[PDB]
């Protein structure tokens, strides 16, 4: 009736100590060629062994960690422990406790026969003491409109308050449940105005009487239609661009303007800034965008901004949706044949490679629609270039290779192109 | 000898004998053990020396020894059988303990079937237009599972490689493909190419020279 | 004039058990809420956030920048009890919202003990 | 974490050229660039943008792009250029950057030499004495490592394999070699034995058959 | 001329912030498109980037450690300021500072162009990994020689003492240097007597005005030679054995020992212990050693114990120096062809194979003594079961192969054995 | 008889220097010692060891079989001298030898005195 039960915390911080106990009933450790110990298993992965101590005052460490482990054996109660020291995050999974019994007495060798439970043992990731500030929906805001900051942490923060920079007194105080370790606060900015642009930024602390923690990022808020000039937004390439050719968005304006924001009207990473040149008749600035993908695709808006005060803003420019399309291309068929020899063997391999085409469907049938003795046709692989290309290969009786004549024939429909390929090995 | 290495699985259907080994320097000089763990329950000890087998384990499971490698044979695998099956050894010295990788002995549905690869080479009307490029064909695998390995003079090539992920057929037995593209300089420059294909445990490989057969 | 140390007492019983006022405190505020001034609640509002420093409650910095640091009123008994009675969850508090809703609560407070002895 | 993955080492004889590629799946929308890191000194750029080099760097060094990797050449590799060689890219969404791992590429005093496997199978009267080894012999190569791997019917077999260190020979380039030992009925049970030397990357095999000659 | 000089702290303890400054003079970050970040690579690893900031407010950090990392800027006064805030050991590096410029807009990609010089970081490991006690040359003496505990700890200890359990104060300090990664002390005890049996154990610390380490594990010293009554050793099979025999080790005596103890000379590994039973009017314990190959050499020797005093044992017993080697075997010659014998080569590869043989030198020469070129032989083959192998391969001509005889003839002096085999080409 | 301000002046140089001694605390050894007994340095090794404190460097453990902590006067300049002095790389410490090292080292320092004055 030899059993192991095992038994302790399951839940640590990270870098401080664990304390895993055995009781185990049924035999005594006392008696010649027994021994008790230690096995971890990581969740999905292969087992390692810990620590073991025998019926003499022997032990032994796994040596990659002979540092940290330490076990300890009392006899009269029954118990054994192990005092793991530091619990990094990687060291979470379940710990058995096992019955070590020696081969002979040759080699301090051991086959673990009894095994225990198991403890689920779970190590905390680690806290943020930076409190997080995000602002929805985006740093740029109307005249007239009630923002909303938000600012998070995770390391149960009951209260936080908002600092304007350049202002010795807080904004305002507020206060959040440490909800499973997670607090979050939701200052709400009244109807804004000129005033209300700036660099806020939100600390956090336990309770009123304790320290506040560090400063988070700061963040800024814009605020626009403050000027009188208007400005423009016009792209050099068409507004339709095919993949490829390098969009370069132009930003115009009448009035001495020294920086140019431009927004992507969806949730996107930052404006982008840029000094104006003075040029023919106007002040400009050009955003060179490069190489245009299907990411640069939606509404983009360009602001205006003057350094007499920087978190001010002119008007939105007009919006200018930027469509990004894939034109559609002509499969090319290429013939691939066995190769000069396939002699000795009964049935032989013939086909074609459809290379290069962007529209999906391509259908390819032998011989017209004869010859559907084996045809298969693979599935397409989508080449990194964005076209696709697919294959399909003919078995065939060896000696029809020399008379037979197999040819093959492609529909790709939305390009409107029919092309056929006489393959043979030679 | 830090390392007891195994495989990382092996599937089998039913009725036939699975065959686990575990290979190390450590293991010609110390004893060893094999070990199963169902998934989620405690591992029990199956056969303690080389040879040996407990009293409770049935007939099944008898191990074997050959020089550094000692090996498990799970004859008439069922379906109670789908667990991992672990190694122990200890150091060369007498010591520390190992525990090694561990496979995961899975029983299959239908039979497995292995692949056929078919190799061809960029054709003759590829070099006109500055492009070539070698097609891998595999069809008629169970299960879905492989990993194509393209080698130039035996050397690894992962510059333009393009895999497929394996689609079912009419049969209920996968299919995949794999393209490599190359500069026709290249092309005639190495001796020849291969594609090799890795089921859950295979190596099938097929040849092409561009000097020999164009 | 009956009612006059009867109102006395019930204003500074409900101060004193809404803010966990000192004891030595309500003797201070009987020197000054004398029967002159209970009509109104904005003067024993002024009079309550300038006697007890709860201006001093809210955190303040050195510099113009700088890290926030608790105030004077670090351990005394009313900066606590007005943090666990309004910032609970989800509620705010500027520097000119505090008075207001001390003023609201005190008012209340007030009307509720003068017409229950009514 | 990082994506983009580099060969462990590579290692060239003097005059040659050393190809570099580093890949991932994040080289397609965004650009790269390549940097040298001398021993205890701090790197520096050579190539940015894929294509383009900086106006103080040799003219040996050059760079193209191959879908989703790069390729760093450097001609006519003299005796200075022993360093690491580290890519960096954007991730995916482009706001991140990553580094990879970084190969080391290393010059050779002497010239590389390629193995001479030859492998002999078990004589016609062994199967009389029922005991079969597999010979496999490696000979002249510089420089010494090699990791034999035998396989059996294109699956891996490890039980049974016996290996000697590589070791100095008369002439100056090292040699070695390996034992398979079989039970005779397993001999002849498999169709294609193959020994297979892996040396500096480049891999070799040489295979024989029960049913040519038992 | 653009410099970057980095400069800050350079040992810093196990939880607290490093702060880290960069100052670069060349170019302003006023200037569109810069950036300035940090890299940090550990000794002889890949870098791996930290974090960056361009000509901007905005700040884009190492996704896996956002949590712990500020990076600031001062445009007026050119200096970048990171702060890491929970360092451990494994965040030890070469920080370097870079310069930084955007490819185009539309995505944050940057190539560091202009590097600054390295910018070594340490950390000290705090007082959590345990030193390591050990003895030389056995735990167990003779009371006439003196001992030389070694405590050794991978963490860099400044200052080891030792303790012995039973007294109340310290009984031995001493320092060590720091060496790059290890630090021991040689506490040396005294001319040992009856009094030194204990359990000793030795902490660690990185000055003597800090918090100590864990306690190392106890260390058993026994003192031999304080019982009147004498132990005798002696080995059931014969002491020359063949390498695969049982072996079974007996100790026998009168008295009333509980426990005996068995050492091999030459080896530190903690002795054997084994409780007794009283046989044909004798205290003995047995000892099964099992299969035992050429490791299991040397002298064995005898111990007695009482339990009444746990670290006091008999005096040593008489030497049973035992020998473990394999028999010669001589040589078994085989025959091997390539038997395919491709008209398509110039040189076929004739050979010869050695089996099984223990002794080391085996010669082969060919025809007798001639054919010197073009014959190679490898170097022996140790095989798992202790017997060499051979083999030495001829490559002849093609046009050779035919009406030659070819034949190896082989020698083992050590069993007397000549064999000659011919390799007849199939 | 101008050798019995020498001799103490030498000394409480020699003790300052050696053992980096406090300026304002060298003097205390000049009650405890005369012009016949600065000759003999164990009793300048008795006057430091029960004056200056310096038990309470060594590293003392609260109960019997109980982790050590360092000694009440760690942070005493004199536990930095004796730490510098007679630790470091190859040197041992028991609690017998540094009474013993203390006198070896006072010795040279008395002989110093001698030597010089003539
Ligand atoms: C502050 O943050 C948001 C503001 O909308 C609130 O979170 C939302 O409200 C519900 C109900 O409280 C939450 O469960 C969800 O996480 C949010 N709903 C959404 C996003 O649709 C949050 O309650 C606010 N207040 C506090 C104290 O956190
Ligand atoms: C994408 O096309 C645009 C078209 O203007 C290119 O823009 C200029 O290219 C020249 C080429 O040397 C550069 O000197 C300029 O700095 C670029 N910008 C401007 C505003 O003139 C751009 O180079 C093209 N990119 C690629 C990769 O071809
Ligand atoms: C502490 O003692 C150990 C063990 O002796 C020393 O390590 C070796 O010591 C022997 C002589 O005692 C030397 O011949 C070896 O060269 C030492 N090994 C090495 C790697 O140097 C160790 O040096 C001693 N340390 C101190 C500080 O005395
Ligand atoms: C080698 O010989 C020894 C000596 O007899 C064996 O030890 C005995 O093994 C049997 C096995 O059934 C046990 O019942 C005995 O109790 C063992 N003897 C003692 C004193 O314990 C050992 O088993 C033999 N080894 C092998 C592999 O056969
Ligand atoms: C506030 O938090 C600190 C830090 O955890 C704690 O010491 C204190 O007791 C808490 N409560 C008050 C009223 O300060
Ligand atoms: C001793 O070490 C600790 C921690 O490293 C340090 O704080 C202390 O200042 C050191 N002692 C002296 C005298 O510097």
């Amino acid at each position: 009736q030899i059993t192991l039960k095992e038994s302790g915390p399951t839940l640590v911080e990270r870098t401080q100590t664990l304390t895993l106990t055995c009781t185990f009933s049924g035999f005594s450790l006392t008696t010649d060629g027994l021994g008790v110990g230690w096995i971890r298993q990581p969740p999905g992965k292969a087992l390692e062994w810990l620590a073991l101590i025998y019926y003499d005052d022997v032990r032994r460490y796994r040596p990659s960690l002979k540092s940290r482990l330490t076990i300890t054996k009392d006899t009269s109660k029954n118990r054994v422990v192990l005092t793991v020291t530091d619990m990094d995050p990687v060291d979470a999974g379940t710990y058995f406790c096992v019955h070590a019994s020696l081969f002979n007495l040759g080699s301090r060798n051991v086959y673990f026969r009894y095994w225990g439970q198991g403890t689920l043992v779970s190590v905390s990731s680690g806290v943020s003491k930076k409190p997080s500030l995000s602002v929805q929906p985006g740093p740029i805001v109307a005249p007239e409109e009630t923002l909303t900051l938000q600012c998070g942490s995770d390391a149960g923060y009951n209260r936080f308050v908002l600092y304007k920079d350049g202002e010795r007194d807080f904004l305002q105080l507020a206060g959040a449940q440490p909800q499973a370790g997670l607090s979050q606060a939701n200052f709400t900015l009244g109807p804004v105005s000129r005033s209300y642009g700036g660099q806020y930024r939100c600390y956090g602390a336990h309770n009123l009487s304790s320290e506040w923690s560090a400063p988070s990022d700061p963040l800024d808020i814009l605020i626009a239609g403050q000027f009188y000039d208007r400005v423009s937004l016009s792209v050099q390439p068409g507004p339709t661009v095919a993949s490829g050719e390098n969009v370069t968005l132009l930003c115009q304006s009448q009035g001495w303007m020294q920086t140019f924001l431009l927004t992507k009207e969806g949730a996107a990473d930052d404006p982008w800034r840029l000094r104006s040149t003075y040029q023919s008749q106007k002040y400009q600035a050009e955003f060179p965008m490069g190489p245009v993908t299907s990411a640069h695709a939606g509404t983009y808006r360009c602001y205006g901004s003057q350094s007499s005060k920087p978190y001010l803003l002119t008007h939105p420019s007009d919006p200018l949706e930027l469509v990004v399309s894939a034109s559609t291309k002509g499969p090319s068929v290429f013939p691939l044949a066995p190769c000069s020899r396939s002699t000795s063997e009964s049935t032989a391999a013939l086909g074609c490679l459809v290379k290069d085409y962007f529209p999906e469907p391509v259908t390819v049938s032998w011989n017209s629609g004869a010859l559907t003795s084996g045809v298969h046709t693979f599935p397409a692989v989508l080449q990194s270039s964005g076209l696709y290309s697919l294959s399909s290969v003919v078995t065939v009786p060896s000696s029809s290779l020399g008379t037979k004549t197999y040819t093959c024939n492609v529909d790709h429909k939305p390009s409107n192109t029919k092309v056929d390929k006489r393959v043979e090995s030679k | 000898s830090y390392d007891l290495t195994q495989p990382p699985s092996v599937s089998v259907s039913p009725g036939q004998t699975a065959r686990i080994t575990c290979s190390g320097d450590s293991l010609a000089r110390q004893f060893a053990s094999w070990y199963q763990q169902k998934p989620g329950q405690s591992p029990v000890l199956l056969i303690y020396k080389n040879i040996e087998r407990l009293s409770a384990i049935p007939e099944r499971f008898s191990g074997s020894t050959s020089g550094t490698s000692v090996t498990l044979t799970i004859s008439g695998v069922q379906a109670e059988d789908e667990a991992d099956y672990f190694c122990q050894s200890a150091d060369d010295s007498g010591s520390y303990s190992l525990f090694g990788t561990g496979t995961r002995v899975s029983v299959l549905g239908q039979p497995k079937a292995n692949p056929t690869v078919t190799l061809f080479p960029p054709s003759s009307e590829e070099l006109q237009a500055n492009k070539a490029t070698l097609v891998c064909l595999i069809s008629d695998f169970y299960p879905g599972a492989v990993t194509v390995a393209w080698k130039a003079d035996g050397s690894p090539v992962k510059a333009g490689v393009e895999t497929t992920k394996p689609s079912k057929q009419s049969n209920n037995k996968y299919a995949a493909s794999s393209y490599l593209s190359l500069t026709p300089e290249q092309w005639k420059s190495h001796r020849s190419y291969s594609c090799q294909v890795t089921h859950e445990g295979s190596t099938v490989e097929k040849t092409v020279a561009p000097t020999e057969c164009s | 004039a009956a009612r006059i140390p009867a109102a006395i007492d019930a204003v500074i019983e409900g101060i004193k058990s809404k803010f966990s006022i000192d004891t030595l405190g309500g003797e201070a505020l009987k020197s000054v809420i004398d029967g002159t001034n209970y009509y109104d609640a904005s003067y024993i509002t002024t009079a309550i956030y300038n006697k007890f420093q709860v201006s001093s409650c809210l955190p303040s910095v050195p510099f113009l920048g700088g890290p926030p640091v608790p105030g004077a009123g670090a351990n005394k008994p009313i900066c606590s009890a007005v943090d666990k009675l309004y910032l609970g969850s989800g509620n705010f508090l500027d520097k000119s919202s505090l008075p207001g809703s001390i003023q609201k609560d005190v008012a209340k407070i007030v009307a509720g003990a003068e017409q229950a002895a009514k």
